[PDB]
């Protein structure tokens, strides 16, 4: 997975 | 947005023969970069069209004589037993290798620093006192005549590469860092760096043109926070290396970014001097290391979370004597890609 930084 | 991973290359120190740049290209596919850097012109100009003829300051130089300069000026700089320029034809095969494994090149042809082998070249063809006082590498951005004909040069492979490639670095680093590195400092302090930012802002003219957007390295954009030699173009990217030293005063990340550039994050924790293996600066223990310290977004001294477009790991020739050692590349570049796994998605 990946976050929206 | 996903971001882009780089493994760079300096093949313009040293020379690479077109089979090892193919074999760093499948690497970099194995393991999930989408690009690899390939620098060319690099102290040494590593990379030579089938016609190099320009017309400049209302002459002409012909193929023969630009690309036999060029020759000069690599084997000046350093005769390399391997090899001294890769040729048209081989750099259309290693594209077409590229784009068959889903890598994008990014060229480098480095000016207004970086660059005896244009200068030693300039000279042989008639075009006097091209270098700044003082360097070997650097031009001197008060001769006329030698500026447009380095802009001729570079236009030449900025045509070459926009059939292919997406970015133009154009480099922009270490004005005559052979003789010290206040070489921003005195341009500014000369009046001579709104001549720089105008060169800069005629190559980034010259690569938006051919359907390209341009990068440079940071350190001497802005230098001293200083906009008032003029503004740069917003459209250079900046592949945002150091956040400079005592006597080195370059701008913040975040100062570009106010101003509208995009960052390409090609932070020098991850540098490899080729040859610094336990001893030196920028050592392979050290990049490793740092691989699993720094995240994959942190620039400089930037502060936090600051956008970026992409991650840049550069492997660097700074002693092109030191023997080509694919096997610590190969290491580092399986070490970038598992620490910063879930920003480079592979099968
Ligand atoms: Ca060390
Ligand atoms: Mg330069
Ligand atoms: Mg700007
Ligand atoms: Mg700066």
């Amino acid at each position: 997975g990946a976050g929206a930084a | 947005q996903p971001l882009k991973s780089v493994f760079s290359i300096d093949a313009g120190r040293k020379y690479f023969s077109v089979e090892q740049l193919e074999e760093l290209v499948a690497k970099a596919s194995q393991n999930g970069y989408t690009d690899v850097q390939l620098i060319l012109g690099n102290d040494g100009l590593r990379f030579i069209l089938d016609d190099m003829s320009v017309n400049v300051n209302g002459k002409k130089y012909n193929h023969n004589r630009v690309s036999k300069a060029i020759q000069r000026g690599n084997n000046a700089y350093y005769n390399d037993p391997n090899g001294n320029a890769l040729t048209q034809k081989e750099m259309d095969r290693l594209l077409a290798f590229a784009k068959a494994r889903n890598i994008n090149i990014i060229p480098v042809i480095n000016s207004p620093g970086h660059m005896d082998a244009l200068l030693v070249a300039m000279e042989k063809l008639a075009i006097k006192n091209p270098a700044f006082d003082g360097s070997k590498r650097t031009v001197d951005l008060g001769n006329q005549k030698a500026v447009n004909f380095t802009k001729a040069i570079i236009s030449k492979y900025v045509a070459y590469f926009s059939a292919h490639s997406e970015i133009f670095n154009f480099g922009g680093d270490e004005y005559a860092n052979d003789v010290d590195t206040g070489g921003w400092a005195k341009l500014q302090s000369s009046g001579r760096y709104k001549d720089f930012v105008a060169y800069a802002n005629d190559l980034a003219k010259i690569i938006k043109d051919a359907g390209m957007q341009p990068m440079s390295f940071n350190d001497g954009i802005y230098y001293n926070s200083d906009d008032s030699f003029g503004t740069f173009d917003p459209e250079i990217i900046i592949s945002y290396w150091t956040a400079g030293w005592s006597g080195y005063d370059v701008a913040k990340p975040e100062y570009f970014v106010q101003k509208g550039h995009k960052i390409f994050n090609t932070n020098d924790a991850w540098y490899w001097v080729a040859g610094n293996v336990d001893s030196g600066i920028y050592q392979y223990d050290d990049a490793l290391a740092n691989m699993s310290k720094k995240a994959f977004t942190d620039v400089p001294a930037g502060s936090p979370n600051l956008p970026i477009i992409g991650s840049i790991q550069c492997v660097w020739y700074d002693d092109p004597r030191r023997d080509y050692d694919f096997e610590r590349i190969y290491t580092l570049m399986d070490t970038f890609s598992e620490n910063y796994r879930e920003y480079m998605v592979v099968k």
